[PDB]
């Protein structure tokens, strides 16, 4: 099928160009009237067809060189990626991505999940020293183009994306890296609600709609690497910039 | 389908004012001891627990309401006895505990140590502002708005517009109070204030009182809404050379969005 997708050329890329390809990205795999505070729930398994089942990013690296990775539209999880008649799938790769996504090119699996964890391991080190930015950003999708695509580049995608689609945080750190055109690393913070999406997620499924207490706390850590606990949502909201609410439990 | 779950009580704190926090007075959990603002601190008066039935209490004293009338103040007394509406509360994302049944909400006319609190009329102001939370310690940030800018603070009773983001400069380091209110970290005395409720109304750095403009409202979609007027803050025509951030009806404009990073 095919499915919809948005672009983002570093290219005479600005701020302003990114913030909104984001936004583009967001409502799509952002849809349904199940959301909470005003912050969208990504629907389920159940609640979703093939036809709608993933969503295709595409990224043109400053020699033009145009990489895609198609994303879940139920988790806005990396499922795949393309380039020049090649596509890779993850040691897992279900029959659903396999037949019905970059068909008619090479589909060789690769050796890994998606899992945040996996990656690491795969590409020798960890995020919070895998500095991403402009520049990252184009030795990224030209390694993922040329090379085959490893793991390193592919986290270095991620964070710059689906990341930054569910965190604003993430965002504005991106939109000042392109807008300083430097680059930098993961601190503690950006990591720690990066592993809290689940989390943070029932937290604010559980309190329910038009509240702020948790009924629990957010495991979050400061830049010190200190524990940052935050019981209400206007907390979260007012750190993490969330924008985007993954399933964990349905209204009471 | 996949229903949610039932969540059991807990204890976190309370503050709505010059960063004070609710408790009761000397602690003690005798009915009709009624409620007051008072400095934060490691204290079971201070401490409250919130349940499913809709109930805040500590020492195990519900915490319901003294007579019911707009102007009529707050204590604790047993649960079981407790009015059966005098007893539950709200707590809306709007940073503010209303009474169901009667539809007032948790004021706190001045913000002054041993204040005792009251029920009013909810027309929307700081006083009337009130976060749950065990972190009574509020958090710094910076308001990058229009052009990755972030918002600046000038001088008192001065405006406020968008400025080169310098996260070195205090004058840009927001400290955002329980309270719903937005004072300058540097000198949490003065409280971002608007001019008025129509649009293209002004905005400044007023001094903090509690007023109806000092109540700032963080839409989950970006925008900063003022709670009394619909209005948002935004950047005049979009030409931040003009040097004013004022309020104007919501157009879900990237003019409009505004973010808060970290320290
Ligand atoms: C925002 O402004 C407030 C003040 O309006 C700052 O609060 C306090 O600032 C001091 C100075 O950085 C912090 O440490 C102090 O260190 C001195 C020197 O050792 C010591 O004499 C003081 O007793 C105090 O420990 C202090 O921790 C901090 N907050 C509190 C609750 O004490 C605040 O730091 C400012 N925020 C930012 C991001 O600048
Ligand atoms: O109402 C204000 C304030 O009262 C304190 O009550 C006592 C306190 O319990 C006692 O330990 C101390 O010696 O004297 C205080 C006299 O007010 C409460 O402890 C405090 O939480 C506030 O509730």
């Amino acid at each position: 099928i095919d499915y919809p997708s948005v672009s983002f050329n570093l290219a005479g890329a600005k701020s302003t160009t990114y913030r909104d390809f984001l936004k583009n990205l967001r409502d799509r795999v952002a849809t349904g009237t199940y959301e909470v505070n005003g912050l969208p729930v990504l629907r389920r398994e159940s609640e979703v067809q093939v036809k709608n089942r993933f969503v295709l990013v595409r990224l043109t690296n400053y020699n033009g060189d145009t990489v895609t990775s198609a994303v879940d539209v139920t988790n806005l999880y990396l499922v795949a990626f393309s380039a020049n008649g090649n596509s890779y799938f993850f040691k897992d790769a279900t029959e659903l991505q396999k037949s019905n996504l970059f068909l008619g090119t090479t589909q060789h699996t690769l050796s890994f999940t998606g899992n945040y964890d996996n990656l690491e391991t795969a590409a020798g080190t960890r995020r919070e020293s895998i500095e991403l930015g402009p520049n990252p950003l184009d030795g990224a999708i030209t390694s993922l183009w040329y090379d085959g695509g490893v793991a390193r580049s592919l986290l270095v995608l991620i964070q710059m994306v689906p990341e930054a689609a569910r965190f604003r945080y993430i965002e504005q750190e991106v939109r000042r890296s392109l807008q300083q055109l430097t680059s930098f690393t993961p601190n503690a913070l950006m990591l720690s609600m990066e592993n809290n999406w689940s989390s943070m997620s029932l937290e604010v499924q559980l309190s329910g709609d038009n509240v702020s207490p948790f009924s629990g706390t957010v495991q979050l850590q400061n830049y010190d690497h200190t524990p940052r606990l935050v019981d209400n949502f206007e907390e979260l909201y007012k750190i993490t910039g969330i924008a985007i609410l993954l399933f964990r439990c349905v209204a009471t | 389908g996949e229903t949610c779950a039932i969540p059991a009580p807990f204890t976190r704190r309370i503050v709505g004012r010059d960063g004070l926090c609710v408790d009761v007075r000397n602690g003690y959990d005798t009915d009709g001891t009624p409620i007051q603002l008072w400095p934060c601190g490691t204290q079971r008066n201070q401490q409250w627990t919130f349940y499913n039935d809709k109930t805040i209490r500590s020492m195990g004293k519900c915490m319901t309401a003294n007579g019911l009338n707009s102007g009529s103040y707050i204590m604790i007394t047993d649960c079981s006895t407790a009015a059966e509406d005098a007893t539950k509360w709200e707590v809306l994302i709007d940073g503010s505990i209303i009474n169901p049944s009667s539809g007032l909400v948790m004021t706190a006319p001045s913000g002054a140590s041993r204040t005792t609190l009251l029920l009013e009329n909810n027309i929307h102001a700081a006083s009337q502002g009130w976060t749950v939370s065990n972190d009574v310690q509020p958090i710094a940030t910076l308001i990058v708005g229009y052009n990755e800018m972030c918002l600046q603070a000038n001088g008192e009773n001065n405006n406020v517009w968008m400025e080169d983001c310098d996260v070195t400069s205090v004058q840009q380091q927001w400290a955002l109070f329980d309270d719903r209110t937005i004072r300058v970290n540097n000198s949490r005395g003065l409280c971002v204030t608007s001019n008025g409720y129509v649009s293209k109304d002004l905005i400044v750095i007023r001094k903090c009182q509690g007023l109806a403009t000092q109540r700032w409202f963080f839409n989950s979609d970006g925008s900063v809404v003022n709670l009394k007027s619909t209005r948002v803050m935004d950047v005049k025509e979009s030409d931040v050379s003009l040097q004013e951030v004022i309020i104007f009806p919501a157009t879900g404009n990237p003019n409009q969005q505004w973010r808060t990073q970290v320290p």
